[PDB]
RNA sequence: CGAUGCGGCGGCGUUAUUCCCAUGACCCGCCGGGCAGCUUCCGGGAAACCAAAGUCUUUGGGUUCCGGGGGGAGUAUGGUUGC
RNA sequence: UUGCUGCAGUUAAAAAGCUCGUAGUUGGAUCUCUAGCGUUUACUUUGAAAAAAUUAGAGUGUUCAAAGCAGGCCGCCUGGAUACCGCAGCUAGGAAUAAUGGAAUAGGACCGCGGUUCUAUUUUGUUGGUUUUCGGAACUGAGGCCAUGAUUAAGAGGGACGGCCG
């Protein structure tokens, strides 16, 4: 089930079994480069430049087509951002709850669901730094 | 009961039986082609799409974000490729 | 069933269902021994053979006794393919 | 035109060789093959009788044979005898570090370079006009594998013929039994 | 979360031979699973089946004869010696005269009584009779 | 096995936004996750009953807390928390 | 009726009011040898080491037996065996199973190539002064080659986005 609550949802992506390229595709492997790095530009996220990619120009996987990752195309280029992606995601909800518990003392509710994403953060923080991406010394505030 | 080849279902029953619960995965999602009526330029979109799409050829919306698949606008024609 | 000297060494050997290939009991009184008739090839008459099909009190409970019958009959061709 | 490894050319390779030598000033093909080359080719008896051609090639030029592969097999084809030629990448198969190995395995071993994804990429490499949709393993009473690949209809009447050249040529270079069927959709 | 798919796989099997179904699915395959279906197949207990090959971890299809009585695995994993071999025999098995545990032994997958005639102890994976 | 709640998927025909689509309200199926219900000699249990309280002498998926005849007793004392 | 094998916990005695969480335990597919090695263990099989007595157990008519270590043949021919000895520590095979890692801002492997310092203690029959090479190291300026280097993406899990829902 997840991490913290009761519900067993079964809701992802199923990938088809042919990896070989679609024979429509007219993109090559450095012109799908040259358009992941002018989109890691402007600013996203490699969630985003996936989905953008995905709906827009008809690229169904970016690893199919390169024979490479997106956080991985930018790591070897170093178009990579510090914090990882999820990481990053989970601070900034963090804050927001903490940003809305400040004002709101009686919010149980709220206090609750912060220690929930602290413990995610906490439990993530914990295998970056086991994989040392991340340094050592690295704490949360 | 008793005697169905799990190994050979028949492919109605395949494509009713969930995408995940499958004897082999594969997508109920496909890649078509949009004709927009006021442009020339093809453009490529996934069936179950997520942002708004624009035609650059004419500066139009072409499909847009939905809880399932993406409603395409009125007049563009969409095909199914392979 | 055989000791070493070689003769066989039991009351009677018991009869497994046709279907689920498990040992029909002593006081099985739902097991079922079912005789089906051979017709000539040209007339369709009885011509006084059989074929033999036994059902054990599982199978006949479940109520899959009918399709053990219908796909045994299949097998032994009494029943036409499709 | 080829370039053995070992630096020493077979009477059957030097054959084919001048065979494609035609090609670049016959046909309009020359801008492709120049800058590609062979590096072995061999001939199996499948069927009992029936002689196919093994073309080896390197790995890094096998994406732009892929290109010209469809034409050139039909141009090898007639050039010589009507006999069924293939394109096999040349894969340096690495053996499994065992606790008694040589002072030669100083990196890790790439999964590329395992048996199992090895005897993949060639069955793969094999039937490149038809992609591979399916594979299945059956098992049978004596305790001998069976490997039964699931192909598309797309190019069907393309290698129907060809199904007894693969299940032959198979078992010469991996010593595992293939069979080939046509799933409708 | 799932530990120990051959617990999964066994206790399928069981069920499905229970139930009297002619055939079974077992998910996910891995060659432990194999190399005991393999054992099982050997001495005439189920039969032919087939790995049905995804990209991810495939899945097996067994074909089922009437014969199973039981298929069970020990976990977790303990450590026998050919000394204590009989104890282990003598515990699971229903008869002397039938019945097998499979050891993973250096050599490798293999029914007790093999075990006995190469001469060499592993760990227990299951039982089957 | 028939309902039901949320989302998605496919399809005759009623209706409203005049009409065409397109959205709602219905209608007939399907898929996933929930609240449950009816039936059943799957199988358990001392039974009442339970599709889990089943897959248990044919006894081993992983792991936490926890009972050992009835009283004395959630008592006495000690510690610790609290005005 | 203390349950590792092997017990219970809806009502007989019994699941914490509820969720988070460190230690603890458990953990998804996948990889077929050149006097030094090979990535290191656990596991398993073999070997030597391990006091007798005791226990199992060979031989032996204590008159039988519990015992005892004696005895038997007409000066002789005998016996005083053998096995087990947890764990851990030594020793040599096996490599299934289970942990661990071998190259990711390439100071990565393998090949011949440029120089800085020092040294071996053979050498100009032996002997005193300079310069050497060979034998052997760290530091580097480049080069060729690797089929050059990232398995899959769990009906495991986190996160992203989309339209809802209560």
């Amino acid at each position: 089930g997840r991490m913290h609550a009761p519900g067993k949802g079964l809701s992802q992506s199923a990938l088809p079994y042919r990896r070989s390229v679609p024979t429509w595709l007219k993109l090559t492997s450095d012109d799908v480069k040259e358009q992941i790095y002018k989109l890691a530009k402007k600013g996203l996220t490699p969630s985003q430049i996936g989905v953008i990619l995905r709906d827009s120009h008809g690229v169904a996987q970016v690893r199919f087509v390169t024979g490479n990752k997106i956080l991985r195309i930018l790591k070897s280029k170093g178009l990579a951002p510090d914090l990882p992606e999820d990481l990053y995601h989970l601070i900034k909800k963090a804050v927001a709850v903490r940003k809305h518990l400040e004002r709101n003392r009686k919010d149980k509710d709220a206090k609750f669901r912060l220690i929930l994403i602290e413990s995610r953060i906490h439990r993530l923080a914990r295998y970056y730094k086991t994989k040392r991406v991340l340094p050592p010394n690295w704490k949360y505030e | 009961p008793l005697a169905k080849d799990l190994l050979h279902p028949s492919p109605e029953e395949e494509k009713r039986k969930h995408k995940k619960k499958r004897l082999v995965q594969s997508p109920n999602s496909y890649f078509m082609d949009v004709k927009c009526p006021g442009c020339y330029k093809i453009t490529t979109v996934f069936s179950h799409a997520q942002t708004v799409v624009l035609c650059v050829g004419c500066s139009t919306v072409l499909c847009q974000p939905t809880g399932g698949k993406a409603r395409l606008t009125e007049g563009c024609s969409f095909r199914r490729k392979q | 069933m055989q000791n070493d000297a070689g003769e066989f060494v039991d009351l009677y050997v018991p009869r497994k269902c046709s279907a689920s290939n498990r040992i029909i009991g002593a006081k099985d009184h739902a097991s079922i021994q079912m005789n089906v008739a051979e017709v000539d090839k040209v007339t369709g008459r009885f011509n006084g053979q059989f074929k033999t099909y036994a059902i054990c009190g599982a199978i006949r409970r479940m109520g899959e006794s009918d399709d053990s019958i219908l796909r045994l009959a299949k097998a032994d061709g009494i029943v036409s393919k499709n | 035109i080829v370039k053995p490894n070992g630096e020493k050319p077979d009477e059957f390779e030097s054959g084919i060789s001048q065979a494609l030598l035609e090609l670049e000033m016959n046909s309009d093909l020359k801008a492709q093959l120049r800058e590609l080359n062979i590096t072995a080719a061999k001939e199996i008896e499948v069927g009992g009788g029936r002689k196919a051609i093994i073309i080896f090639v390197p790995v890094p030029q096998l994406k732009s044979f892929q290109k010209i592969q469809v034409r050139l097999v039909r141009e090898l084809e007639k050039k010589f005898s009507g006999k069924h030629v293939v394109f096999i990448a040349q894969r340096r198969i690495l053996p499994k570090p065992t606790r008694k190995s040589r002072t030669k395995n100083k990196q890790k071993r790439p999964r590329s370079r395992t048996l199992t994804a090895v005897h993949d990429a060639i069955l793969e490499d094999l039937v490149f006009p038809s992609e591979i949709v399916g594979k299945r393993i059956r098992v049978k009473l004596d305790g001998s594998r069976l490997i039964k690949v699931h192909l598309d209809k797309a190019q069907q009447n393309n290698v129907e013929h060809k199904v007894e050249t693969f299940s032959g040529v198979y078992k010469k270079l991996t010593g595992k039994d293939v069979n080939f069927e046509f799933p409708e959709f | 979360v799932r530990m120990n798919v051959l617990a999964d796989a066994l206790k399928s099997i069981n069920n499905a031979e229970k139930r009297g179904k002619r055939q079974v699915l077992i998910r996910p395959c891995s060659k432990v699973i194999v190399r005991f279906l393999t054992v099982m197949m050997k001495h005439g207990y189920i039969g032919e089946f087939e790995i049905i090959d995804d990209h991810r971890a495939g899945k097996i299809v067994v074909n089922l004869t009437g014969r199973l009585n039981k298929c069970g695995v020990i976990s977790p994993r303990f450590d026998v010696q050919l000394k204590d071999l009989e104890k282990w025999q003598n515990n699971l098995l229903p008869s002397r005269q039938f019945g097998f545990i499979v050891l993973t032994t250096s050599a490798g997958i293999m029914d007790h009584e093999e075990a006995r005639r190469k001469h060499t102890g592993g760990k227990i994976l299951g039982f089957f009779f």
